[PDB]
């Protein structure tokens, strides 16, 4: 009934520069917590960023400067803009928009992985 | 027969003495009371009192207890009027029993000198001075209760943990639930006082604002059992905790009132939304078969013009759409104008009893 | 011509003899009735009885007939008193004819065994087990008849055959068809009985509810009819098919009442239809002309502002538009303040008559 | 002074001899006529008849004139009592005049023989056959009179024009013109028959109706005259075109109670319309001083919120823009209470004023 | 006891001597004045009058002092009665305080030859010419100063200054300063001789007119003296600018009875408020939890509803969103029912109050 | 009174990929269900894709995976991206939007053959 | 306070293509009718093209078939796509906006001459 | 809670022709005055520009026919086309938007200096 679809991924190399797209239909995101999840081999999910709803955006030690995480609002889409990508980067990717106690909604997954 | 001829000022009533006698104890049928009034030079027993009055208190003599007020007489000066003749305090209550006056101010206090003292505290505020202290309390913290129910579910306060699922605690740290704690603290020890201090254990699961207090009383103490011992019950319990704005009631003579007024009109209430159901389903499809034709029109169902259907009628207005088509806006101002023709039919019969029951306190 | 003293309760009223001899059958007519009565002592009847009363049973004989209560005698007293008086059954009526109370129950049973067996229990619902069971049962098949023309026309259960039309069907595969027909037999069964058991067929073509129940089976008929035997008619009779909400106005008072309402207050309701088309000509009129020089204005005819000035008087507000010109504005707000006034005129003589059809079946 | 003892029923009236010869001419003062009711045994003048009335008929000898009916002696007993007593048609006038009722039925027929009988014919639509024809024939022209007004101002016909002016027409191929100038012909043709048989010249320009009349014809003379013979006028004579609406009101007597109703009211609508400026400042006020800081919110001028303060109040709702600010929200409950609150207390007055001269036909 | 026979119009009301000599300089009562209607034939006292007054006139000799209106005798009747008894202005006021009539008209002009004249100069409009004239230069001036509180906030006159701030000026160039201060100054003047030449000085600080002429005055003087000597106070200080709408009502009759109604009437406001808040809290929580599931649903919080539910229940209607689940739609028409039944009840109250003292000024 | 216009035919070669549009005015495609026609020649038209209203997708067998329809529920209009053409395709198409019960409109038709 | 502001001219050769704007502000072409009327040197103004409002679209026998009017009915712009021009052209153009018996606007003039 | 960033800026020769852009985020430009302001080394600032609400255009002596200032009124965006830049313009520029009266909001700045 909703799903989350996502773009963008594939390889890079050292210094790279890319941008992932996460886009909806039956959720507008418009009025829903959104935010992109990476998966690092070996390990569980960490989060690259977070932007609650009314524009508060929050990103972890790892990416902080490097990445953006943007709602344009308009066709229900929210993209990343990742920059200078590191080899500490490669991993796997994930999509999400939920409301704390009601419901959670995950994408299918698009990697990245810099050489 | 012997017949008795009572003069009120100038106007001669007449009557058989054996009405006069069938009720005996009254002043009139007593023969040692009516004897003081009585004029010998022309047997006849002078009064000097109300000419309009005296009629009503033979008819109760000649009808075997009706007691009716005539209609140009003041109240005032027939409660006096049957105090003189005597006609007894069974009298009297069936006079108010007409007036239709609530007689009713049963208050059994128990008697046992500390079970009555802190009732008379706790239940009757204007009696001293900590029961007005005590009402104070107890209605601020009704109030900090509502505040903490709406502030809870405002998303400002859970930014810290505004995060996915897949990653009421007792950890002490959120202070809404220290705060929600206190406030079911204070609730459960006032009841509990007025459970063990009342003078009738019998007839306290009857009072409607008791079962109020119970029924808030109730889904904390559920949640905090199943936590540390169910999804379908938590939709409802988050939603039965909202029952806590009507325990505001036991201190407003507002509230009371509306309760009476709602339970005294349900078939008035049932009438109302009856009609605004008839109305709907006809409006409804009148503008689902007016409109469809047209290609660039949007009411796709019968059971999708419902809602522009009931906002119309209302007169709230939105619309779920607008009609587009002549047909459409033909039975749109019908269905404009029959929505307030059918709900304000059966409201005079409400806003009057609650003007009844508003007017009866004093 | 001799005079006859009537002494009720000390107060005396006198008459010529041919007066109460007018109505001879009449208790004081008759002269050996009113023997009994009489004292020869002083020559006069003395009565102990309701002194405001007797005023009004001696215009009786002396106006040939009138019969009107005094405004301060309750009902009971005077109901009584022509008892005592023994004024006839004739009488009494004209006493409630002049209350106006509703006088007529005819019930003809035909009383032929059978048909009157039956006929007690399809039209008189109290009257035992089975006829209420039969209520109940009449009123579920009108719901899922109701349930049946919404769902129907939802468009989710035609995803099987949503395709365009170039390439009540028979085939027993739909399911909203068989429920259809079994419910359109049940109502002709129930109609048939009703007509074959009913003790007059001359006037069973009056009766609404009848011609309600017949219009309610016709459109089934003829589609079936012309299928297995008309483009224009289709429209029209998908829309006959909703007035079986109407035909649930058998089993409840409060649309009988409502249609009683709505008969005897028709020059009402013309009124207001006729202010409210006054009312939108001049204000759609007035907001074209001060507002169409405005380049960015949205009023293009004079029917255009229809819809518009329909929703602001109204108060439903939508609007097609809004004004965005002064003069636009200054003739928006004297329509929706003119609108209230305008309608709220007629109103209250619909909720009097309402009030009064409401309180009469007590 | 003499005293007379006259004896309705019993009950004993009496009075100085010189009180009932004020008014000579009438029954009792009239030496010979009262003669036959007096009864030389008793000396007392006995008569059968209402006893409720005959106190009130002496009132009006010992008060010089003022005749007043007891509020329990129904209308028709009392007017036929003046009628016994012989008071005269001044004393029935001023009764009627007691209980307020209209008494004017003035129409003066000239008389003349020809301008009397087509008098009849025009005015008067019930006397004849023709006359309900003409009536028929008026109220018609009136209605395609309105349809050309509205139809005209249309788009879809002017299309074969639709050119910017830069490249009324007597030419007579605009199908508009011609089916107008048939209407002016019919309304100046009627209105100059009813001026020449009124049997009243002086008063014509006095009646509503004939200056409706006037002003209906006026503005097709003057562009005609003006176009065979500016650009601030036409925009006004546009819509004065518009009072043909109000020309139907000699055919209605709804419309012609409204006219009464809306005449009789004139204080209680200018307390509405200033209840509604006053609130109309205070709340747009308040709004923009409440919401001007947010960078996001649209209240630039006190005079912007004037639209926005004007539909919350009536409730048509739909506003300029609507509140963002906590202290904007607040403003905007408090406006939309005390808008229905200020404009329902005028309201009551004009109803019940309505609902007099709706009766009053009767 | 000896008794006295009365013979008022042949009815006999008779009473003990005591009772009329209770009051002695009375009409009965003393004995000189009742001598002359006394007549010695047959002892009784004959007055030709009123038959149904004349009981409620002894019954004031008999009850001390009570002096009611029988309901059937009209006010004009009655108020004659009393005078020609002769029962004193103290009995008269009694009858006029028991159909309750205001009988306040204190006016102490200060009779010091001069204060009194220009006192009747300022305050009495309809006394003079220059007294209306006054009245007539009052209303304009408050006018213009409306007119200058909102044009002042526009912004199409600001635009030789909208500029960055970083980059009531006594410069005498800004117009609306100079035209503020002649309003000030007409102000200031009018106040201060209103003072100077009343008649109690002690009272002036008790008309609440009064303290609305100095509330009025106040902003203007604590801008200039701050400014030619904070950011807080600018805020408050341009909103209670307003109050000079209120100062509007000296010259009204209209005004002043809305402030009578609405003092005589805040139980049933604090009634209407309280019942809102209700209703708010508990349809804003309904709809919350009913639409929070589904994911393209707006409302994100109970503190979020908050404005959809007050515009819903008010019916202006707009809302914040509007539903889009089913449950979200039962609790939006259970909404919009329930608003109008809560907010009807109070008002009926408040109508008659306001009608009561709209009627009472005739 | 209504039309519907459609473009992107032609001839395209083995392996092909293309994009039909339909686009309409008198007629809101918001509201009403469409779907793409075609007619091969010597049989009777059948189906490429339905989208009926509410994004529910259907398509016949031999466009299964290589073709997707889509209404950009904006400029009232419905495209359609055919991919991997084959002979088999060699056709001439239509488009149409309808309301079981009420009406039903066509285009005039644009076609696309494979070689 | 209105303007009627236009681009797109110049000279053209035989058989060409071109497309003149015209724009406005203090005017909703959404609600008023339109069209672009043309001046040839030596005679008053002929008419290219009306769209009166509700897309009713007329043209003059010169530019029948070579001449396209549309009101994109956003951005208050109204276009003309011109075609195959011919010598005949050779003129200056106007372009204008009117409500019938209320107020007529113009435009400034951009000319297309044809080689 | 408000800002106001800027982009466009850099050096420049003569006879240049560059454009600006001013975006916010919390400040819909829809609703309230704004323009652009620059400031040369050694005095203060001085305007380029100011559109207040309503579309009344004026500029400063120096910039009048080189410059425009727009509001696209869609993205909360003012652009500033500048033209035919001479040396005199070095500086360092600023934008703004205000109501008179209540609030004042700045710009980071970007400067355009010509060669
Ligand atoms: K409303
Ligand atoms: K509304
Ligand atoms: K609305």
């Amino acid at each position: 009934e909703v799903q989350l679809v996502e773009s963008g991924g594939g390889l890079v190399q050292a210094g790279g520069s890319l941008g992932l797209s996460c886009s909806a239909s039956g959720l507008l995101f418009s009025r829903n917590s959104a935010g992109w999840y990476r998966q690092a081999p070996g390990k569980q999910r960490e989060f690259v960023a977070r932007i609650r709803m009314g524009g508060s955006i929050n990103y972890a030690d790892t990416v902080k400067g490097r990445f953006t995480i943007s709602r344009d609002n308009a066709k229900n889409t929210v993209y990343l803009q990742m920059n200078s990508l590191k080899p500490e980067d490669t991993a796997v990717y994930y999509c999400s928009s939920w409301r704390t106690g009601f419901y959670e909604y995950w994408g299918q997954g698009t990697l990245v992985t810099v050489s | 027969g012997e017949r008795v001829v009572i003069n009120i000022s100038g106007l001669r009533f007449e009557t058989q003495l054996k009405t006069l006698c069938q009720f005996p104890e009254t002043l009139l049928g007593d023969p040692k009371r009516r004897m003081r009034y009585f004029d010998p030079l022309r047997n006849e027993y002078f009064f000097d009192r109300n000419r309009p009055s005296f009629d009503a208190i033979l008819y109760y003599y000649q009808s075997g207890g009706r007691i009716r007020r005539p209609v140009n007489v003041p109240i005032d000066i027939f409660s006096e009027e049957i105090r003189f003749y005597q006609l007894g305090e069974e009298a009297m209550e069936k006079f108010r029993e007409d007036e239709g006056f609530l007689r009713e101010e049963e208050r059994p206090l128990p008697r046992r000198d500390f079970q009555r003292q802190v009732w008379l505290l706790f239940e009757y505020p204007e009696s001293s001075g900590p029961a007005r202290g005590i009402a104070i309390v107890s209605v601020l913290v009704i109030l900090i209760s509502i505040v903490i129910f709406c502030l809870e579910t405002l998303p400002e306060f859970r930014d810290e943990k505004d995060y996915p699922a897949s990653t009421g605690a007792s950890s002490f740290s959120d202070p809404f639930f220290v705060v929600e704690t206190l406030c079911i603290i204070w609730f459960s020890f006032e009841l509990l006082v007025r459970f063990f201090a009342c003078p009738s254990k019998a007839t306290f699961s009857r009072n409607i604002m008791n079962l109020i207090d119970i029924v808030a009383i109730i889904p904390y103490f559920i949640t905090l059992g199943t936590e540390l011992a169910s999804l379908a019950i938590l939709r409802v319990i988050r939603l039965v905790r909202v029952f806590r704005i009507f325990k505001l009631s036991r201190h407003s003579k507002g509230l009371q009132i509306l309760g009476q007024t709602l339970k005294a009109s349900m078939r008035e209430l049932g009438l109302l939304i009856f009609f605004l159901f008839i109305g709907v389903i006809l409006f409804s499809s009148a503008v689902y078969f007016a409109e469809a034709d047209d290609p660039t029109s949007g009411f796709s169902s019968i059971p999708d013009a419902f809602w522009w259907a009931v906002v119309t009628m209302t007169t709230v207005g939105y619309g779920d759409m607008h009609p587009v088509t002549i047909g459409g806006k033909i039975v749109g101002s019908l269905c404009a104008i029959a929505g307030v023709l059918t709900i304000a039919l059966p409201v005079p019969v409400i806003v009057s009893n609650f003007n009844y029951f508003y007017h009866r306190e004093t």
